[PDB]
């Protein structure tokens, strides 16, 4: 449902970070940990205290992940297809959770980039993290 | 929860010709078939292929008479639900990691089942009162989650 | 997204419905006013008290476009295209309460199909009203 | 709600530097703009096609100037949510009519909010905090609904 001036606007707001990107995944997800605490079940085996490299590390993954989404954002259920197999049948994440991430995302972009976050674009966005929970979740039942 | 002194007769009257244990199987199997993301804990279950293989599991069977059982002995402290699942709610979050969401979509495939089992005797008021009852053992199971 | 069996079952539990949609479509309506009082904010014209003409009459659409949801299932979007600008630029209901009006449709289905009812078909008709949810709710943005 | 020394801490101090007038214009604007929907309830404030309308519209910046005015009211009662809006809650269900649900929409744009005005400053412990606050809010406004 994204129109084009939801593509120019999530383009242009993803094309601001480059880098940074894995820094900024990295701390979506804490403040997912902190501000959610029922999406810390999901990580058990990690060590979820403040500068843990297991969680920059999977922020990084995270990260790339919906880079590679930005690219290919007119054909994203094939460039996400191994990511929606991967969520449906081995870490079956309830789809609840996409909404807590989505939104700590969002966040994390508006204490870092606010020249950019119009309240446009911030609409754009969060349809886009919509867009991408709706593809890896397409396949759980 | 808060229920009428008319609300909670009801509850009581209908759960006194349920089968604790035939309803379990069904709850919790039902739970996997139609939410089979839930079946992340169960894989040292066995076949969990096909909804009759999850449907005649005598696994899946067995823990639903223990979820179930549990869950009508909490029937009796209606008035304090978080107490009663107080050590149930520690245990769930720190060692089995259960996400706190599974005990609405079970809470949920429970009013559907006593519905087919029970039929027009599960009228529309007898529905509200089980969905306030729910709610309320799923947010007690929810209650330590830190 | 649907299979080919969910279809077959749809096609199936629906095909028993027969002359007793609006009437199921009713109890469904009563059932979600009862267990969920936050959706009679939707309704403040309605006379919402057990028998009403509105409540009845109401119940006779709904079911009717499902009755029309099932009937052409192979292309969904093409037929509630209709409903779909009505949710979305005039009652604008939240995508919440479609959830909740599914729950209740589930529990009068089954209330009244002990035969059908069945693990398998409990599931395929969850998914069916979902795939009507998101439908309905896809021109809100 | 109920909050440790820490938290409750850091929400003061951070309110504290807040024009309730700007942020609370700016938050029920965006409501609108990211979340069409919300328009249901607001025809007779004009202009909203375009966010650069939403944004600069007086009527939609006067409403918001309020209801963050009565939302910081209530951060004085933290410990009484429930009883600090039961006049409220009664508005909104009986005279207004707006689905709760809306109370958790602007309770998250207006995280956003906060964090793009203060940036670093917005800390992930913090918004904990603030995650708290508004979702409580937001029980003790649906509180009263019948
Ligand atoms: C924007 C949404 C999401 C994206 C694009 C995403 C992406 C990914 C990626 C790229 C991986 C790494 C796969 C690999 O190891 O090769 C992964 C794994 C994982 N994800 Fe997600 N994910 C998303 C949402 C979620 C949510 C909401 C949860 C949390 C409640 C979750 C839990 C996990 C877990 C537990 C793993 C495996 C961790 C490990 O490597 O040990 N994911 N995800
Ligand atoms: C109304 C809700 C429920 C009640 C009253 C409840 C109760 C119980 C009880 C009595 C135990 C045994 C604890 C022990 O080992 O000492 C338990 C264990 C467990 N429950 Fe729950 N439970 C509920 C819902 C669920 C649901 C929905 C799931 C998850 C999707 C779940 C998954 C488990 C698992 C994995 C175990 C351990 C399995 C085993 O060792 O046999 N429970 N629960
Ligand atoms: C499976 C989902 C739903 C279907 C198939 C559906 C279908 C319909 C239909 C057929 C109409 C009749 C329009 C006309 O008269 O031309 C309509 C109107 C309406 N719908 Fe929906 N609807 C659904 C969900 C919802 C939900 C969840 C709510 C809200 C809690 C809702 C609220 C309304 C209202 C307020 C009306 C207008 C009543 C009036 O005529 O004044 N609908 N819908
Ligand atoms: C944090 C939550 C909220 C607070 C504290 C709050 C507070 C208030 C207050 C103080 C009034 C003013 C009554 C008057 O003097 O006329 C009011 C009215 C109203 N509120 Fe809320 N409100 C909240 C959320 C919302 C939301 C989310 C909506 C809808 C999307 C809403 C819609 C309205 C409307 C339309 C009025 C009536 C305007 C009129 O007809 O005069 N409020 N609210």
């Amino acid at each position: 449902v994204l129109s084009p001036a939801d593509k120019t606007n999530v383009k242009a707001a993803w094309g601001k970070v480059g880098a940074h990107a894995g820094e900024y995944g990295a701390e979506a997800l804490e403040r997912m940990f902190l501000s959610f605490p029922t999406t810390k079940t999901y990580f058990p085996h990690f060590d979820l205290s403040h500068g843990s490299a297991q969680v920059k590390g999977h922020g990084k993954k995270v990260a790339d992940a919906l880079t590679n989404a930005v690219a290919h954002v007119d054909d994203m259920p094939n460039a996400l297809s191994a990511l929606s197999d991967l969520h449906a049948h081995k870490l079956r994440v309830d789809p609840v959770n996409f909404k807590l991430l989505s939104h700590c995302l969002l966040v994390t972009l508006a204490a870092h980039l606010p020249a950019e976050f119009t309240p446009a674009v911030h609409a754009s966005l969060d349809k886009f993290l919509a867009s991408v929970s709706t593809v890896l979740t397409s396949k759980y039942r | 929860v808060h229920l009428t002194p008319e609300e909670k007769s009801a509850v009581t009257a209908l759960w006194g010709k349920v089968n604790v244990d035939e309803v379990g199987g069904e709850a919790l199997g039902r739970l996997l078939v139609v939410y089979p993301w839930t079946q992340r804990f169960f894989e040292s279950f066995g076949d969990l292929s096909t909804p009759d293989a999850v449907m005649g599991n005598p696994k899946v069977k067995a823990h639903g008479k223990k979820v179930l059982g549990a869950f009508s002995d909490g029937l009796a402290h209606l008035d304090n639900l978080k107490g009663t699942f107080a050590t149930l709610s520690e245990l769930h979050c720190d060692k089995l990691h259960v996400d706190p969401e599974n005990f609405r979509l079970l809470g949920n495939v429970l009013v559907c089942v006593l519905a087919h089992h029970f039929g027009k005797e599960f009228t529309p008021p007898v529905q509200a009162a089980y969905q306030k009852v729910v709610a309320g053992v799923a947010n007690a199971l929810a209650h330590k989650y830190h």
